[PDB]
């Protein structure tokens, strides 16, 4: 991870144009659809008995808006994301036994509802560029501590 | 394998694709070469890898165009991909891990021109097709 | 795709890999719990993951017991695990990727108890043989 | 990266009792038989048209003792991998054009040659786990140049 400064400008100017707040909901309703073994760690949020209850389902949505804050804080420091995820990786393995493989799944999610509310000119092949090594460091991290 | 209501989700998103296929085409393999710049190692015959130049522009319908047509024929892709598995296999020696990369670009570039329509049921579907077609364009190997 | 020859090759090691059968399921599940940690998520309910402990012997049976009953169905793989990836897909919800894992431990185990017999051209078959086995064991999911 | 004192012994300990010279031949060959596109770069090389011709091949044989005394560095210090591999990875992807996928699938015959030759007592799960480790951090370096 050495951040040219086109990456850095590209990941800070996208963080700041989407609504993690939107994004986020849409990335993990879509990923507990496309990748239906992820609900393994929800079906204690209530109805996802279908696609449509998935997609209206308030839980969710509230725990999308989890997962994009907790990507915040490694926009704010691009330097430093193996530290930032230390005790969240901890966590995701021997606390909740998530498969670090749907990190992955759940990073490229997040990439298409980005893409579809950007559009192809905004988010160009240069912004998906940073935007991916930004997931694959932010995915390497949170895998760091799985032992 | 792809069910009744795959296909029929394949077919709907694929009449939104089909108007914009060279387009699409080109959008994806420019993002596949420069996102994923490892498979850039097969192109590098060509007069450039950027986005959107001539060489990309030219085989991004190539490749579109196929899928276009493997549409019309989810009821047999290993089938219908037999000739192009082998292609890739022995003359052209693509490592086939990648074929899942161009895969995801083109979900990408579709969910990017097509928001709306693009829901996760329909990307299910579609990540389906396109996961058979790339395990089609493997069934050749080895 | 297996072809006729890849068959013989499997069934062939097969032979020397069936007297230790037992000892070879629970080397490769432990290889995969340790080596490859993440799989050690759909593990935990377990008194134990570690090398040749009491769950890791039962299920390395469990597994290869399996692996081998497959060596007798490789004219249809898919079928033949039809019930067993509905398993894996909606009871267990294991990340397919997961599969390949399993396969690559596995592999190395059988290198490590018969090197003189794992030539490269049965490793080979092999490989086709597990990845094919990986494959089917996906079929049911979504 | 993060090494264990057990994993650096364990490392240290293995290489020491391998002979690059006979493993790396085992290791290539075993590549362009599994994943016979690798064969893409070798076609100078002499003979490789079936199994038989490649086992043999005294050109696949002398580059495999090259790739594993290329490893050599890294067993030298497994604190500066990242840096150890910048003029190979640049070698490899803009001289040679190699997929860096091939790197992994030449660590997993790497893997699969070591535990043949030593056995699952000497190669046992600690130890095989110690050298996957070494062997991903290898194969990321080596991809690292790729753009
Ligand atoms: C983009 C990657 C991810 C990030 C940044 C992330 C971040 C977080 C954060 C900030 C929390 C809250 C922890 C707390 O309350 O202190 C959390 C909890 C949790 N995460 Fe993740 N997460 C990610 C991916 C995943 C994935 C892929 C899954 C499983 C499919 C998952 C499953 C869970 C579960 C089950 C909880 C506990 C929620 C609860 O207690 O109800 N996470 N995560
Ligand atoms: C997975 C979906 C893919 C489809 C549908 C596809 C389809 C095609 C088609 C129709 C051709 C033209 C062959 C002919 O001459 O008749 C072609 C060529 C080619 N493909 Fe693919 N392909 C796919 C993936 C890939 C990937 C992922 C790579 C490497 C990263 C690749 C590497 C090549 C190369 C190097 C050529 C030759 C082009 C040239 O020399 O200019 N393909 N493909
Ligand atoms: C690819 C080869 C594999 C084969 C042939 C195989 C076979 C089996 C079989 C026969 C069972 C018992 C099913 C039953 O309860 O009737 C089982 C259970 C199970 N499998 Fe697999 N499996 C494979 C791979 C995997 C992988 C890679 C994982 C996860 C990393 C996994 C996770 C599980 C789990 C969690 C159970 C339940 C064990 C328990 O609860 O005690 N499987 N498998
Ligand atoms: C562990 C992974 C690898 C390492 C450590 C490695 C290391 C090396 C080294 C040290 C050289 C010679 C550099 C010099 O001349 O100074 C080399 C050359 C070369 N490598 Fe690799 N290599 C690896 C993987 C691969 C793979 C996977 C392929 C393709 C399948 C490949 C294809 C080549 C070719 C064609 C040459 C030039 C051979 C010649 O001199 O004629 N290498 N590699």
């Amino acid at each position: 991870v050495d951040w040219t400064d086109a990456e850095r400008s590209a990941i800070v100017g996208l963080w700041g144009k989407i609504s993690v707040d939107e994004i986020g909901p849409q990335a993990l309703a879509r990923l507990l659809i496309v990748s239906p073994w992820t609900q393994r760690h929800f079906s204690t949020f209530g109805n996802l008995s279908t696609p449509a209850a998935i997609m209206g389902n308030p839980a969710v949505a509230k725990h999308g808006k989890t997962v994009m804050h907790g990507l915040d804080r490694a926009v704010q420091n691009l330097d430093d994301i193996k530290n930032t995820y230390v005790t969240l990786s901890v966590m995701h393995s021997e606390k909740l036994f998530v498969d670090p493989d749907n990190f992955r799944l759940l990073a490229d999610c997040i990439t298409v509802c980005v893409a579809a509310k950007l559009g192809p000119a905004v988010f160009s092949a240069d912004t998906q560029e940073a935007f991916q090594k930004f997931l694959a460091v932010v995915v390497s991290a949170l895998g760091r501590q799985y032992h | 394998s792809l069910s009744a209501k795959d296909k029929a989700n394949v077919k709907a998103i694929w009449g939104k694709i089909l108007p914009k296929s060279d387009e699409i085409g080109e959008q994806a393999l420019s993002r596949m070469l420069v996102v994923y710049p490892q498979t850039k190692a097969y192109f590098s015959h060509w007069a450039s890898v950027a986005p959107g130049s001539a060489p990309v522009k030219k085989h991004g319908i190539t490749i579109m165009n196929q899928i276009d047509d493997c549409v019309g024929h989810m009821d047999d892709l290993f089938g219908f991909l037999t000739k192009l598995s082998e292609l890739h296999a022995t003359k052209l020696r693509v490592d086939p891990t990648n074929f899942k990369i161009l895969a995801h670009n083109l979900i990408v570039v579709i969910a990017a021109y097509f928001p709306a329509e693009f829901t996760p049921e329909i990307h299910l579907s579609v990540d389906k097709f396109l996961q058979q077609l790339a395990l089609a364009l493997a069934e050749k190997y080895r």
